[PDB]
């Protein structure tokens, strides 16, 4: 299962975060700025998951954008590198254009829509579709 | 200001585009930008090729950023490293003599396995010079030589070369000759030192006098090791060393200490140049208890080792060792100890207060320590030991587990000086014994209940329970808790079958460990021979042992007092524990 | 503040 | 849309010193502190704006104490984006209340009781999000129900699915195992790809926990995924990532069958291999897409599936392709693959039918291992060979491992040495060489060996024999060496101890010079150590009428008589004594050989397996 | 020698980081990230080993500073060379910080380049690299900045003029006190420095001296002039000091006679508790009032002449280590409390010579335990006098020029007696 979701950016800020069971506070916190200490140092030639401890956090880049899944060990590492991506793309869908000004201005959105896509810790939609279909025909209103 | 920084997208390989430039600007704020992410972390080998040809200039902060750049991954491709091989030999035939020097330092730094080839001619022609300067730098490049690929016989030319150097015209070179000749000095042809007699060392002193702080401690640390031949050089030579309170401070004055506190041989009482250098020796040993913290907990770990080795020199100083709550913990412990180093006839009472004092603290090490040190105090001299003992007990109907533990780990030590006295305390001992989980506080608990087993009509109880999971428990637990049982078994048989019986099978029939097995194994070959000689051999009275609260081995001391300065000290281990 | 000295 | 959350932003965003955000931000909050209490509290965009406002703050990184009450308000509504908004703000904020509570969950049944998508959606992703106990409690007889034999919105069904494993994830006790297992596994098979997926993975831990219950699955599965994996270049585009089919189904699905053990009825069996072959053959073929993407998408299911294979060991063959194709990628231009490779191919190795398959890469492994030149990587590498070794390798294999370690970190250092030591103990077909390498892991490590590594060095030298005069010699040269660990002087010490006699007659080793050795030795050496060299001081007499003179003069002065710690007097007292006074005949009875240890249990691979996770 | 040499912020990132030695890794300064910045365990000291590793360092600002070796160097003389430098790049540009060092890459380098070499530390000082270092010329300012680097006055000095010529002392005083329960002074001492500022011109030969025992009987005489014999001339139990006194001269002579740097530089340390001058005595006593009243007093003390000024007055006094409902009293200054951290701080803007002050507070009492108690921590002052506490004053300062024409009368010369707290105790 998903233990958690993070959207980074270059800077620290924490421009999503999103989580899974029991977790603490000082925990979280700590959690977060390790998470970081280990990403953004990578590169290009560094593999997109990385172990820690008891857990692995598969993790990928956009602009100064990490946006990061810690999860079990038996789990699919590339099947959740492509989960972050078409997750993404869906954005890029939904903003037309997105950049990170667009998750801050529109935060809730965002977790509405990680909520679409994900659920309990686990993957709840993958169509780009059903997605943006259920996402926008019921955007429509307030 | 103008830093760089970041990270992120692939300009790495930007950095290539831009700093393959036309404009030598945006190559030098790349060049630049490079280190900078290069200092962060980064991998930028990938741009190797590109940078170095950028090292192809004559403007010296970049020649300089590119040099680090160089220094630093020059290692790991010797094939392009091929790259600096005429710019550096060219250069280190340069106008200015801070180019050269730049270009020989930088040289010795990259240690490519023919590069080593290709400098050793500038070198050998750069140990000589009008320049002081460049002389300094080609004696480091000496030794930074011989820690690469270096043997070598021209290499041999360089060796006697930097030992011809020592005696210069100039100060620098010999701090540079001086310490370059001896970090060599290790690699042990055996004759390592090399030479140093008359000449050698009075030219030295005269340099000790003539040099430079750091150069100064090059002298020390470096004549820490003369051997003299009588005592006319002992005395002048203690005597031309001597003026150090001094600069460096730490550094020269610890070198000061080390040099010195070496040349005590000449029979303990002289025409007391020996007692003016045993006066002499503690003020500043003293002052060094007032430079920045760090400085002091050196200093300290220093004196510790000094006090152990010659106590008449901090003899009555006992006072400024007393802790102040504002001290750093690390200075307040050292401080502690070095306190109970001294504690005599006279300190006991004010020392006395001072603990009682500090076990009433937080830091839960500090509490510790104290503890145990009024316990040491107990064996230090008697009196003391009765209104100790009596605190002690005190201390344990705190109620506070950890200081109850420390407690007992004293109180043991204690009856091991004094047998035949606080026999009474034990059944309180043994109430609040049930939450002993450290190591020590069951070894000294358990050694108790089998020592003094003839009073504790209990003890089948006690170690009985303790064999419940006779595995993981500390080797030291067990191995002490069989020689306990055995113990227990020899004065009282009658109850204690099945309790040899187990002890000796676990020890004995499922112990991985070699000398536990070993032991269980030596102690079944005696209680299937004879009382006759079990009683004789296992509880044989057993010497005191007067002064020693936790004392340094004396051999090992011996060795750490030849090792002041350094690390050694710090650690008090010799600098074998670290390779 | 100081005082001259000399 | 609204405008103040813009405009705070903006202007929050438009700040000086993380300070003039904090006087900007608690004016905010006082801000509404007060424009809560009191007054005509507005609609729409008054409690909407504000209470994004306090999540936003709250997310800023700051703390939020006040008026969440006054922020409940929202959820049973008319409009969606309060709905949306309320929940929102509860699902990431809650605190020490239970008023609150109680109000959120009567808002939870009295939304929830309805007949349309995003109500049944927003409170079902409320529940599955956070929800304390009562959730359980209240909702566990529910969601079964939900689903049953009565049918609902899709994206419903599927937040009903992924809550009720939230339900079973945190409350065990608090769920039933009611009739409705049939439509569990027959919506399984059901039309939406989405519903498959979620059922998928419930199903795959409740059959994790209860296999006999969903055996149906099984065959189910298979049919689905063949079905995924051949059905044509164009087929449920709506469900294709770049090119590839499905992949996080079949990933999921993969994994689904990875909880049973050899799928019985055959042609379900065969439907299996057929398809597992298939899914390999289309890793065999080319690229549909330059892109990244759809070669991952393609490779997650492919590492899926030797998974499956791995776990089932009843193809021969399979397992042999896996070998061959994993082969293929561990020098691959890209780091991941490769990196997976090795985890895979490690995972595989304990499949006796792919063991020869695999040895064939160590070339490759010896390579990556060599190079590589991340850790991750290395760290998986070395695993492949522990993993792949037998007796040939194992030669090789530890003359590698030796190297590598003369560099790397400290954990590793020390479970390097540990495997070492298995393999070497393990396989050693000559025994000097397995002495050798223990004494050559004290040499590159000592600092990290670990323990029951001299312990078992020492073991086995006593029970073997043939082993012993020359490790006698070996360890009394290598004593004499020049820097010299202190495990060196553990079991140079007992086994020169016990086994000097071998040695005891070439003129370079007499025992005068085995003693004055272990002696310049003793006095630079932990307690332990030492309760070692006197006890080998005691052998040392009895094995040496020769020496006695020397040992009693040590171990007699006030050094280690008057000493400082308890085992070191026993000891040094004792072994007084037994010169002292002991008959000879008992001294010598007492000081016997040694028993050979029985063959034990291995104590190395149990703390291996212990520093494990 | 000194193999890493590594400087990081305090949220744990590197900022500058130079290897002098094949020794080390990128192994190093990860690990020292990992296990000095990082260890949940606080508590330290400020060397370690980790795997036969040494690492040392100091903190500035909040900016560590670690210096790395793998072998058995000098402690002390390491530890030096980190102070010595952090006082170049103070030298440089004054405040160590992140902003301040990022923005400061390429000097540094040159410095550690040149600062020290091979792990050994070299021309260490900052008038020596003030003259080649950037941040243009010929043989002459070539071979000049080489023999003056390389000689025995390197440490600041080539040839020097100044507009103004001046010289100001600075006696700076820390009074070290830790005095039992009711009035005894257990620890009793006084740690001081001579600081010098001095802009000078060419190679100014300086002697200097203090008191130290004789017996007695321009045109700017002072009007009145002693006489009456000034006993307890008071000598110095250990001084220590700089690079640039004659130190074999000193030890045969007692002159204090160097050259000097240009600047503000120290020139010694120094030690005293013989006929030393009382401080600013402290009066703590604590009583009880019911089951649930713990109340504290503190009275303030001063030891002065007739004529003067205590300035700056900081006075820590602890609060129990929990605190119910906390009453502070003041009769001069302003009083200020701290919780969570848990302690009380009283402030005093002046305090005039032989005063006496009162301090008052209150502490209520709930169960806490089942008959358990507390211990009470050390009371503890902060202040600065205008006495010279130990009583020394400076006798004479030489100042012989060769090479320039002018000589002592030309030299602007001012002195100042500063007595500032160090360590300062009781309440018992």
């Amino acid at each position: 299962m998903i233990r958690f979701i993070l959207i980074q950016n270059r800077a620290g800020k924490t421009r999503l975060a999103k989580w899974y069971m029991q977790f603490d506070d000082d925990e979280k916190q700590k959690l977060i700025e390790e998470v970081h200490a280990v990403v953004t140092v990578r590169d290009a030639k560094h593999t997109n998951f990385v172990e820690f401890r008891n857990f692995k956090i598969i993790y990928r880049r956009y602009a100064g954008l990490y946006f990061c899944i810690c999860v079990d060990v038996n789990d699919n590492n590339l099947a959740y590198l492509e989960a972050i991506h078409n997750f993404v793309e869906v954005l890029n869908e939904y903003f037309h254009n997105v950049c990170e000004l667009d998750l801050v201005f529109n935060f809730y959105k965002v977790y509405t829509v990680v909520d679409e896509m994900f659920l309990a810790g686990e993957i709840r939609e993958t169509s780009q579709t059903k997605v943006l279909k259920q996402l926008l025909m019921l955007q429509s209103l307030e | 200001s103008k830093y760089f920084t970041t990270n992120k997208k692939g300009e790495i390989f930007e950095l290539k585009a831009e700093l393959n430039n036309e404009k030598k600007e945006k190559r030098k704020e790349a060049v630049k930008k490079v280190i900078a992410a290069m200092t962060v972390g980064k991998d930028v080998s990938s741009l190797f090729p590109d940078v170095v040809n950028c090292m192809q200039t004559d403007n010296l902060e970049l020649k300089k950023l590119v040099y680090l750049y160089l220094m630093n991954y020059a290692k790991s491709q010797p094939d392009m490293a091929i790259m600096a091989v005429n710019s550096f030999v060219k250069d280190c035939e340069d106008p200015n003599p801070l180019i050269r020097a730049l270009a020989v330092r930088t040289m010795g730094c990259i240690r490519v396995d023919k590069i080593t080839e290709y400098l050793c001619e500038p070198l050998r022609k750069c140990l000589k010079d009008e320049d002081p300067y460049v002389r300094k730098t080609a004696a480091v490049c000496v030794a930074k030589l011989h820690d690469i690929n270096a043997q070598m016989v021209e290499d041999q030319g360089f060796l006697d070369s930097l030992r011809d150097l020592i005696a210069d015209s100039n100060p620098m070179v010999v701090a540079n000759a001086v310490a370059a000749l001896s970090e060599i000095s290790e690699s042990h042809p055996n004759s390592n030192l090399l030479d140093l007699n008359p000449q050698n060392i009075n030219k030295l002193l005269t340099a000790l006098n003539e040099c430079t702080e750091w150069g100064q401690i090059f002298i020390l640390d470096c004549l820490s090791n003369y051997n003299p031949k009588d005592d006319r050089e002992a005395q002048s030579i203690c005597e031309r060393v001597t003026p150090r309170l001094s600069h460096a401070n730490s550094a020269v004055v610890l070198s000061a200490v080390k040099v010195l506190m070496k040349f005590l041989e000449l029979l303990p009482k002289d025409s007391d140049y020996y007692n003016m250098l045993l006066k002499k020796l503690a003020p500043p040993l003293v002052t060094l208890l007032s430079g920045e913290p760090e400085v002091q907990y050196v200093a300290l770990r220093n004196i510790n080792l000094i006090v152990q080795k010659r106590p008449e020199i901090l003899k009555q100083e006992i006072k400024v060792f007393f802790v102040k709550y504002n001290d750093p913990i690390y200075v307040k412990l050292e401080k502690l100890d070095i306190m109970i180093r001294l504690a005599s006839q006279a300190n006991i009472a004010q020392v006395l207060a001072e603990l009682k004092e500090y076990a009433t603290e937080v830091d839960v090490d500090f509490v510790r320590k104290a503890v145990r040190a009024i316990g040491r105090c107990a064996i230090k001299v008697e009196q003391s030991a009765e209104r100790c003992v009596s605190t002690l007990l005190d201390l344990i109907q705190t109620k506070v587990n950890y200081v109850v533990q420390e407690a007992i780990v004293v109180i043991r030590d204690i009856f091991r000086k004094y047998p035949n006295k606080y026999e009474s305390i034990i059944a309180t001992l043994c109430e609040n014994l049930d939450s002993l989980d450290e190591p020590d506080a069951r070894a000294a608990m358990i050694w108790i209940v089998g020592e003094y087993a003839e009073r504790i009509d209990n003890a089948d109880e006690l170690l009985e329970s303790f064999l419940e999971g006779f595995h993981d428990e500390s080797t030291q637990v067990q191995l002490t808790l069989l020689t306990a049982i055995v113990k227990l078994f020899l004065k009282k048989p009658s109850e204690t079958q099945e309790l040899v019986q187990q002890v000796l099978s676990l020890a004995t029939q499922d112990s991985d460990n070699p000398d536990l097995r070993d032991r269980g194994y030596i102690y079944w070959r005696l209680l299937s021979t004879d009382p006759v000689t079990a009683k004789e051999v296992v509880l044989s009275e057993k010497p005191l042992i007067s002064e020693e609260t936790d004392l340094i081995e004396p051999t090992l001391l011996d060795e750490l007092i030849c090792h002041i300065g350094s690390l050694a000290s710090v650690y008090h281990k010799p600098p074998n524990a670290f390779v | 503040d100081y005082q001259r000295l000399n | 849309g609204m405008r103040g959350l813009a405009v705070f932003i903006s202007d929050i965003r438009n700040c000086k010193s993380k300070e003039a955000e904090i006087k900007r931000i608690n004016k905010e909050l006082a801000n509404i502190r007060s424009k809560f209490k009191g007054d005509k509290a507005l609609d729409g965009y008054s409690k909407k704006k504000y209470v994004c406002k306090l999540l936003f703050i709250f997310l800023l990184g700051h703390d939020i104490d006040f008026g969440h009450m006054e922020a409940v308000n929202l959820l049973s509504s008319n409009r969606y984006t309060e709905k949306q908004i309320g929940y929102l703000f509860i699902s990431v904020l809650v605190n020490s209340n239970s008023e609150l509570i109680r109000l959120i969950n009567n808002a939870i049944k009295n939304d929830l009781a309805s007949r349309n998508p995003t109500f049944m959606g927003l409170a079902l992703h409320c529940i599955a999000n956070v929800g304390s106990r009562e959730m359980a409690e209240a909702f566990a007889g529910e969601i079964p129900k939900i689903l049953v034999a009565g049918d609902t919105m899709d994206s419903v069904k599927q937040s009903a699915a992924l809550c009720l494993l939230r339900l079973y994830r945190t409350s065990p006790d608090l769920v039933p195992m009611g009739d409705w297992t049939s439509r569990v596994v027959h919506l399984l098979n059901d039309q939406h790809l989405g519903v498959v997926t979620a059922a998928t993975s419930l199903i795959t831990t409740l059959a994790q926990k209860n296999p006999e219950e969903f055996k149906t699955s099984v065959s189910l599965a298979v049919s689905r995924l063949s079905r995924i994996v051949t059905s044509a270049s164009t087929d449920l585009q709506d469900y294709t990532y770049y090119f590839v089919p499905a992949p996080w189904l079949s990933v999921k699905l993969l994994r689904l069958l990875q909880c049973y053990p050899p799928p019985e009825d055959p042609a379900v069996r065969g439907r299996l291999t057929e398809c597992l072959e298939t899914i390999l053959n289309k890793a065999q073929e080319p690229p549909k897409s330059k892109k990244v993407q759809h070669s991952n998408a393609k490779n997650a299911v492919l590492f899926e599936a030797i998974s499956l294979i791995i776990h089932h060991d009843s193809e021969p063959n399979l397992l042999v392709r896996a070998c061959n194709q994993l082969g293929q990628f561990l020098q691959h231009r890209e780091t991941n693959l490769r990196y997976l490779a090795l985890e895979s191919m490690c995972t595989l190795a304990s499949s006796e039918f792919s063991h020869e398959a695999v040895k064939t890469h160590i070339e490759t492994v010896i390579n990556a291992l060599k190079t590589e030149r991340d850790v991750s990587v290395r760290q998986r590498a070395v695993d492949l060979l522990y993993a792949m070794c037998d007796r040939s390798n194992a030669q090789q294999i530890v003359a590698e491992m030796l190297s590598y370690l003369e560099t790397a970190d400290y954990s590793i250092r020390e479970e390097i040495v540990l495997k070492v030591a298995i393999l070497a103990e393990k396989y050693a077909v000559d025994y000097t060489w397995y002495v050798d390498t223990i004494l050559n892991l004290i040499r590159i490590a000592g600092d990290y060996v670990s323990e029951e590594v001299w312990y078992r060095v020492i073991q086995i030298v006593i029970n073997r024999d043939d082993v012993q005069g020359y490790a006698a010699k070996t360890v009394f040269e290598a004593l004499q060496a020049p820097a010299c660990h202190e495990n060196l002087v553990k079991v140079g010490g007992y086994i020169l101890g016990e086994f000097g006699n071998l040695i005891a007659g070439d003129p370079r080793s007499s025992p005068l010079i085995q003693f004055n050795l272990l002696h310049s030795k003793f006095h630079l050496c932990s307690v332990p150590t030492r309760a070692l060299l006197l006890s080998t001081y005691i052998k040392f007499v009895n094995l040496f009428p020769e020496v006695k003179a020397t040992i009693q003069d040590v171990l007699r002065s006030d050094s280690q008589l008057k000493n400082a710690d308890v085992e070191l007097q026993q000891r040094a007292v004792e072994y007084l004594r037994l010169s002292t006074v002991a008959s000879t005949d008992i001294l010598a009875t007492v000081l016997e050989e040694m028993p050979p240890f029985p063959e034990r249990e291995s104590s190395i691979l149990a703390k291996l397996k212990k520093k494990k996770g | 020698m000194i193999g890493g040499l590594f400087i990081y912020n305090h949220k744990g990132e590197v900022l500058i980081s130079r290897v002098y030695r094949d020794d080390i890794g990128r192994n190093a300064v990860d690990a020292f990230r990992v296990n000095v910045i990082h260890a949940r365990q606080q508590v330290r000291s400020p060397v370690t080993n980790i795997a036969r590793t040494s690492f040392f360092h100091v903190k500035r600002s909040n900016i560590w500073l670690a210096a790395v070796t793998k072998q058995n160097v000098n402690a002390a003389m390491v530890f030096e060379f980190l102070y010595k430098m952090c006082d170049v790049m103070a030298a440089y540009f004054g405040k160590i910080s992140e902003e301040n060092i990022k923005n400061n890459f390429v000097l540094i380098y040159e410095l550690l380049d040149e600062i020290l070499d091979f792990g050994y530390p070299q021309n260490s000082e900052t008038g020596a690299l003030k003259t080649f270092i950037t941040q243009h010329q010929t043989k002459e300012e070539q071979s000049q900045i080489t023999s003056q680097v390389t000689g025995q006055i390197g440490w600041r000095r080539e040839g020097i003029k100044y507009r103004r010529n001046e010289l100001f002392l600075d006696v700076l005083e820390s009074v070290n006190l830790l005095m039992s329960p009711q009035g005894q002074v257990l620890s009793a001492h006084v740690s001081g420095r001579v600081v010098m500022k001095s802009y000078l011109s060419g190679m100014p030969e300086c002697k200097f001296g203090m008191n130290d025992k004789i017996v007695i009987e321009s045109m700017e005489q002072k009007l009145i002039s002693e006489e009456d014999l000034g006993k307890q001339s008071i000598a110095i139990d250990d001084c220590t000091f700089h690079q640039c006194v004659r130190l074999s001269k000193f030890d045969s002579e007692r002159s204090i006679s160097f050259i000097p740097p240009d600047g503000e530089f120290e020139l010694m340390r120094y030690r005293t508790t013989k006929d030393i001058i009382l401080p600013f005595r402290v009066i703590p006593l604590v009583r009880e009032v019911g089951r649930t009243k713990l109340e504290v007093k503190v009275v303030i003390k001063s030891n002065f002449k007739p004529s003067l000024l205590a300035q700056k007055i900081e006075v820590r006094i602890p609060t129990p280590l929990n605190t119910s409902g906390v009453q502070v009293i003041c009769m001069k200054g302003k009083a200020k409390y701290k919780a969570s951290e848990n302690a009380i701080v009283w402030k005093i803007k002046r305090m005039a010579g032989m005063k006496e002050s009162q301090i008052s507070a209150e502490i209520e009492l709930l169960p806490t335990n089942d008959k358990k108690k507390w211990a009470r921590p050390p009371i503890s002052m902060n202040f600065e006098v205008p006495f010279a506490p130990s009583g020394l004053k400076v006798r004479y300062l030489k100042v012989f020029e060769p090479k320039l024409n002018y000589s002592d009368h030309d030299v602007i010369k001012w002195v100042r007696y500063i007595g500032r707290s160090g360590i300062y105790e009781t309440r018992c």
